[PDB]
């Protein structure tokens, strides 16, 4: 168990593909979309440099 | 003797310890412990000493407002982008500036002839474009490009680095296409410097076909109008129509593909190329008197309308092709006996032009982004709470260590 | 009349179907010779009245398509791959009576 | 809203933010975390042997 | 000017706790009370008068 265990927390697609419960992809999301923000602001951000 | 491999495996991790805790105790606890408080605070000071180094390339240090990664600014949000959400949902509403126009025309030149003949596949013979190639452009010194984000190190002025480079952005664009098509619209990123390159994104999207030939499978015109959505659906995206110049323009495609995205022409600017082709046959400066005019062209796009000329060789260097670009439209009948003068038809007015629409949109419009996407979390967040209010914070790394632990207990 | 398919300058909007009316009621003849006029200063994949001669005449017996401007295959201007596979016939959707060049 | 857990859950969740931003916190930032790289230093020259 | 840069940028906490208050009460009890200061309510009232 603890090397196939191992072998999973490499397998990076197993573990997307076994881990689809509409609420990891979900929190996948929320986590994304603050990325965004914090980037989206960081330009513009940068856009408010002129002033 | 109820059980011994619990007694066993804790008896020899007890004498592993006794030997090496003075070295495992300063590396499994104290170390971690620190190392992620190190990440914050230590390697901040060695990622500054190599960010000065390049910021003083960049000249931004030096100079204030003025940087040639500050652009970069730009594509980074994008590239997050594309990765969180490629569909029309999100891709909609980025704005962009794209290469609009008849697959013969040859639209890409308006690119080609300022940073992408060198590495970018082209000639005539085979439809070149495969999928959207957006390529981003940044004032600065010559730098081999970024192959789909992948660092290279190449000289872009000799032969023998830039023909590999033409190969990695052909592997994309067809490795892109699947069966059943010849266009995907899976698309490939490009981040190039140098010298005349202008602060924006121009992205050659796959180039319209009328008809589907036997020499392509017969999917490829619906998937470019697919992928024509790109600014059809996209209010921030600015639009360079190319008329195929040697034809005429009810002929052309293009003509509908932008007037259904914005009949105004507010979102776009047209753009002819290979007029030279007028006075390889025929040529008709009155045709050419309705072109600037936009008589021909029903999206009624602003701006002026620059014209792309070129030997038609697919080795002219950039700077032969500027050079041709120049001394071809301030002589020929084409532009002289028409209402169109070279120094605003020369293709480097349309870069410096559609760098300044370029900001003009991406400011005006960038600021709504940062109220959808937060309105966006708060109504994910309400309604995954919700359902969820367990996880009020998850991650697919978090749920899968969880199982980890639980299964190995 | 050649085909437009979209009507630009103020032009009246039923022309392209006025168009490929006078146009259709020849191609429609199962009797007619069609010579299908190709522009050769673009890529064979704009061809605007393929698609009509594939429909009226898919069996190639009464459909010729010709190749304008070929001096545009010596100068490369257009794709001299295409032209060779047009000269070929690799590149129509539909079987074609023959072509001959310009 | 009236008698529901989930309001508490996200009042509770707010003020826990709220105090983890708190001066509490705010002051470690500027008098623990300017010494770990004194700390990954002082690591180095513990994993080296040249002391044992 | 150290103090300054230390403490002062967590009043923040406090001011945002103080405003989640007043808005809480108001979303609770008064939905429809807005920045009703001295100006606000004498204008509504002084209309409702000459009515
Ligand atoms: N005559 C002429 N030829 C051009 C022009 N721009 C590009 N070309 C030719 O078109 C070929 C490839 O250009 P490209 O921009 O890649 O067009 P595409 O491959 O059809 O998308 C090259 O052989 C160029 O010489 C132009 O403005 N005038
Ligand atoms: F000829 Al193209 F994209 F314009 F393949
Ligand atoms: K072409
Ligand atoms: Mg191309």
């Amino acid at each position: 168990v603890k090397e196939v265990l191992e072998d999973f927390a490499e397998d990076g697609e197993k573990k997307i593909k076994l881990l689809t419960g509409k609420r990891v992809q979900l929190a996948e999301d929320l986590k994304k979309v603050r990325e965004i923000q914090e980037k989206l602001d960081a330009f513009i951000e940068a856009l408010h440099q002129e002033k | 003797a109820t059980d011994r491999g619990s007694e066993s495996d804790k008896h020899f991790r007890k004498v592993s310890d006794k030997e090496k805790i003075d070295q495992l105790q300063e590396e499994l606890l104290h170390t971690q412990l620190k190392y992620q408080r190190i990440l914050e605070r230590l390697e901040k000071e060695n990622k500054e000493l190599r960010k000065l180094v390049l910021q003083k390339d960049d000249k931004g240090i030096h100079h204030r407002k003025l940087k040639k990664s500050l652009i970069d600014m730009y594509s980074e949000v994008l590239d997050v982008l594309s990765d969180y959400d490629a569909s029309y949902n999100t891709q909609d509403h980025l704005p962009r500036v794209v290469v609009v126009g008849d697959q013969s025309a040859g639209k890409t030149s308006v690119l080609e002839m300022i940073a992408q003949a060198r590495i970018f596949p082209r000639g005539s013979g085979e439809m070149m474009t495969r999928s959207p190639v957006k390529v981003t452009l940044s004032e600065g010194p010559h730098h081999v490009a970024l192959f789909k984000d992948s660092s290279r190190e190449f000289d872009l002025t000799k032969e023998e680095d830039l023909a590999a480079l033409r190969h990695e952005i052909e592997l994309r664009m067809r490795k892109n296409v699947k069966e059943g098509c010849t266009v995907s619209p899976e698309t490939i990123s490009l981040n190039v410097k140098g010298p005349g390159l202008q602060r924006m994104v121009l992205v050659d999207l796959p180039g319209v076909i009328n008809t589907v030939t036997s020499g392509m499978a017969p999917d490829t015109k619906e998937t470019i109008f697919s992928i024509s959505k790109a600014y059809m659906q996209n209010p921030n995206a600015i639009i360079l129509c190319i008329q195929d110049g040697s034809v005429d323009a009810e002929r052309s495609i293009v003509t509908d593909l932008v007037s259904q995205m914005d009949p105004h022409g507010r979102r776009t600017i047209f753009v002819l190329t290979k007029v030279d082709l007028a006075e390889k046959n025929v040529a008709s400066p009155s045709r050419i008197q309705q072109i600037i005019e936009g008589k021909l062209f029903p999206m009624k796009a602003l701006g002026y309308f620059a014209v792309v000329t070129g030997k038609g060789n697919s080795s002219e260097s950039i700077e032969a092709i500027r050079e041709y670009e120049e001394e071809f439209f301030q002589n020929s009948k084409l532009l002289k006996t028409s209402m169109l003068k070279a120094h605003q038809v020369t293709t480097r007015n349309l870069s410096l032009a559609v760098s300044d629409c370029f900001w003009k949109m991406v400011r005006e419009s960038v600021e709504q982004q940062a109220d959808s996407f937060k309105a966006t979390r708060f109504n994910l967040e309400t309604e995954w709470k919700n359902n969820y209010p367990r996880l009020r914070e998850l991650d697919r790394n978090e749920l899968f260590e969880k199982a980890k632990n639980e299964i190995l207990d």
